[PDB]
RNA sequence: GGAACGAGGUAGAUGAAGAGGUCUGGAAAGGCCCGCCAUAGGAGGUAACAGCCCUGUAGUCAAAACUUCGUUCUCUCCUGA
RNA sequence: GACCGAUAGUGAACCAGUACCGUGAGGGAAAGGUGAAAAGCACCCCGGAAGGGGAGUGAAAGAGAUCCUGAAACCGUGUGCCUACAAGUAGUCAGAGCCCGUUAACGGGUGAUGGCGUGCCUUUUGUAGAAUGAACCGGCGAGUUACGAUCUCGUGCAAGGUUAAGCAGAAGAUGCGGAGCCGCAGCGAAAGCGAGUCUGAAUAGGGCGCAUGAGUACGUGGUCGUAGACCCGAAACCAGGUGA
RNA sequence: AACAGUGGUAGGAGAGCGUUCUAAGGGCUGUGAAGCCAGACCGGAAGGACUGGUGGAGCGCUUAGAAGUGAGAAUGCCGGU
């Protein structure tokens, strides 16, 4: 471009909404206001939650459950993703790791089948059994399970 | 950056105080009296724009009225005569010049008394 | 795409194939604009600052009561309406740079760099080799090349000669190849370069 | 605790090129027609808007005397399985 | 320095913590500009002097000592048209007579007489109000910024988007840094199973989910939350001191 | 082109005028800049010319970009009358 035939892409930049000049543009002498509804009322109003004064649904509702701290994650890997690594080739934890497949290890890799495979490789997943046993079988076995 | 602007607000109420010439005492001296007088006088402008097209025609129908009394006539059987009569598009103001210049106005209301029987 | 060649001021004719991938794209401008915006940012210092409500050296005691004599209730007299008091609101020290991805950079830059090449204000050299650092040597190579307006001069060595001269020409201005951005680029109409910086331009992105 | 070298701080030195002609003006740094310097077109003055009028700038240099660091030498200090 | 330019910026551009106020601790102002150079008005006239009228200096004396430019309220002198039988929010529409000539236009000034016509803002179901506010003129005076959520639009890249601190680089652009974050799978309190799961002997049902696939980084706008948070406005509470 | 429509408070949506600073480029002033004062010009509005006087050195245009962004009222603050 040139410095001085500069312009913006169409639909990018709005101007602001200056407010309280004038009676000509609205939102003139109460800014858009009213009358006031308690928050434009000076001060701030009341608090987010607040409903005026009744038991809150919130407070209300019984809290149920325990946390446990033994929780384990696993990375999901389906059986369509698996279908790039062409014939033969090993399948392996690290392999998948630095390949973007999944983005980061937590626990280990739990593989289970959601849709069509086609070739033949060994896969070598930590999982329990390197499948929800609907992927074993659809793996034809060469199920390293460690 | 800090902005100061003085002369804008002395343009704007000079152009009021300028088109306010001519009033009496301190309303053509004044900003705040002359801001206001200003606005009536729009206001009064509009209404009397309608109300002289109002005002014209009572004085027309007035000196029509005088002019067919002088020949033995009212207004209205004279209206309804021309109207009964070869439809005369005549409006009320050039039948008012014919009779302020008339022996041309007692053409048409004999013409009417011709038809009104 | 070729763009014949020349000498310290021989015509030289020769030609070089520049790689098209980096002088031929189609130029975005929706991506210059943003990028041209954000580099004039970031070269301003906001060093301003007003005083507060509460920070004028004043009063805390209010002048006088709130009934008994006929005046508007009044507080501190260095509240914003009283002569001398504190600007509400205002300018305050903050920064104003921002971040973008770095694939939008790339192609600002190709696209200034490609969109220079189109118009013919690329002229490619070699060697670019001074004896001394006067500058009148600079001034008479540069009109030995039909230069008149500014003119960004990229090399790669370093040159310390072409650096010396050319640094009082009132519109000329010297850059290495890796300090290459776009405001200087589409700042400085005609754009000289040695082959030995194409190399590495062209070899870095 | 000493003795020699080096770089700084507290004062300074040197430093290129137009009175160009002409017009209007109280006064040219301005207009028009011509030239030069530049590792120096950063600034401030001068009767109006100056790279070539003045103080200056870029580069090079500088200290009797106090001080701030650095290096080396002198100089002190006796073991480990 | 996309900071101020004499009501701004320090309280203070000037003999300012001064002058003033208080027994005391303490509070706390107003006030910039002759001219390039004083070349700062010899001499004459009126006047007790102050102040003028000439003459001179200067580019300018209407530049002559709070001496650059110099607006408005306010106070005067001269003059063209009206005015001493008239009931008026003071204008607007219609209209003779008189006096003039323009950014030449179905022009300008003043106006005997006729018609219509209860100021402005605020607040209320409702105001000409005998409901509130303003003597007049000038200056100053109120929706902002930072950090998080959520939505639309424009980009970049997309089942992959995107680096933080830090290190080099004019307080810059940029280069390299893959720690970390958000997505692609869900259900259950959990162990745990998986396009299936949870209650249930089961099978019927689930705010369930798939079937029926778009997110992510940055930017401009609209809202919300925490900070004084749109501007002004109490009585009171606590802590340390000064006074018979 | 043909049909249809155009009262409006709280409030929602859209399109615009002016001010200060920054970036581009371009151009104007001592043969007279800004400011100030008149007039019988132009635009639908917010606004913008032209001409004359005063003034005695500055100022505008186009396209972007930032915001201490526009005053008739707060028993508002300061000054003059």
């Amino acid at each position: 471009m040139k410095l001085h035939e500069l312009k913006p892409s169409e639909g990018s930049r709005k101007t602001r909404n200056r407010v309280g000049r004038g009676i000509g543009s609205g939102n003139g002498k109460t800014a858009g206001k009213g009358h006031k509804g308690q928050n434009a009322r000076s001060g701030g109003g009341v608090r987010p939650g607040f409903e005026g004064g009744q038991m809150p649904l919130f407070q209300r509702l019984p809290k149920r459950g325990f946390t446990n701290i033994n929780r384990k994650e696993y990375a999901v890997v389906n059986l369509d993703k698996l279908n790039g690594f062409a014939e033969g080739t090993e399948v392996t934890p690290e392999l998948l790791l630095e390949t973007g497949v999944i983005s980061k290890l937590n626990a280990g890799v739990k593989i289970l089948g959601n849709g069509k495979l086609e070739k033949k490789l060994t896969v070598k997943a930590n999982k329990f059994s390197a499948s929800a046993k609907e992927a074993v079988e659809a793996a034809g076995g060469t199920a390293e399970v460690i | 950056p800090r902005v100061k602007g003085g002369t804008v607000t002395r343009k704007r109420r000079k152009k009021v105080l300028k088109l306010a010439k001519g009033y009496f005492g301190s309303k053509h001296t004044l900003y705040k009296v002359a801001n206001q007088q200003v606005m009536k006088s729009g206001n009064y402008a509009f209404r009397d724009r309608r109300q002289k097209k109002r005002d014209f025609r009572k004085l027309w129908i007035t000196r029509i009225n005088a002019a067919a009394r002088m020949n033995g006539l009212s207004y209205s059987r004279l209206m309804h005569g021309l109207k009964l009569s070869g439809i005369e598009v005549n409006r009320k103001m050039l039948a008012d010049l014919a009779v302020n210049d008339l022996t041309a106005f007692n053409q048409l209301a004999d013409a009417a008394k011709a038809q009104l029987n | 795409p070729k763009v014949a060649l020349y000498n310290q001021n021989g015509s030289t004719a020769g030609d070089i194939e520049l790689n098209a991938s980096v002088f031929g794209i189609e130029p975005n401008e929706s991506v210059v604009f943003d990028a041209i915006l954000m580099q004039r940012a970031s070269l301003r210092q906001g060093t301003h600052k007003v005083k507060n409500r509460s920070e004028v050296r004043g009063g805390g005691r209010k002048p006088w009561r709130q009934k008994g004599t006929g005046r508007a209730r009044q507080g501190s007299i260095r509240s914003p309406q009283w002569r001398g008091g504190g600007v509400v609101f205002g300018p305050t020290p903050r920064s104003y740079s921002y971040k973008l991805p770095k694939k939008v950079r790339r192609l600002a830059i190709k696209s200034v760099l490609s969109s220079k090449v189109i118009d013919n204000n690329i002229i490619v050299l070699e060697d670019l080799t001074l004896d001394t650092a006067k500058t009148k040597e600079m001034a008479a190579i540069l009109k030995g090349l039909s230069v008149e307006k500014k003119a960004l001069i990229v090399t790669a060595d370093a040159n310390e000669a072409v650096a010396l001269s050319a640094r009082n020409i009132p519109g000329v201005t010297v850059v290495e190849a890796n300090g290459i951005n776009v405001l200087d680029v589409v700042n400085h109409e005609k754009l000289l370069i040695t082959k030995a910086a194409v190399e590495k331009v062209e070899e870095v992105l």
